[PDB]
């Protein structure tokens, strides 16, 4: 458990809070546009 | 059908309705494959063989089952699933494309 505690502390996302938002939005857009609303 | 052009709105296409009928028609078979997977299931207890769908297929899946049949409530489930291919952005394009090409 502790060396499982050790990789979370070490690990950081893959992807970057501005990229998260970002591509959520483009994703929300694209799945509104095809909703066709 | 008549319900079913009420809901629709004014984007959808030949595609869009395509698309709608395909999902119709694989809810409606889901409906049967599972219908047909309980039987397998529950005549390989009753009898005790458990005859593969395999040879359901080949021999037990009589014409009945092999024969599609579709509920409204299939098309208007897909038709809360559906969404348009088109933004209705792209659909002010075309019809600017159509305003030049049109009023003169």
């Amino acid at each position: 458990i502790n060396d499982l505690l050790e990789a979370c502390q070490e690990t950081k996302p893959s992807i970057s809070t501005s990229e998260l938002v970002k591509l959520r939005g483009i994703y929300d857009r694209f799945q509104k546009d095809r909703n066709g609303e | 059908l008549i319900e079913l052009a009420k809901l629709c709105p004014f984007n959808y296409t030949g595609a869009d309705f395509y698309a709608l009928c395909s999902d119709a028609m694989l809810n409606a078979m889901s409906r049967i494959a599972r219908m047909v997977e309980k039987k397998v299931s529950q005549h390989n207890e009753l009898t005790g063989e458990n005859i593969s769908t395999r040879r359901w297929f080949d021999k037990i899946a009589t014409k009945e089952d092999t024969k599609v049949v579709v509920k409204m409530e299939d098309f208007l489930k897909a038709q809360e699933q559906l969404t348009p291919s088109v933004s209705r952005a792209e659909l002010n394009h075309y019809e600017a494309v159509r305003a030049n090409f049109e009023g003169a």
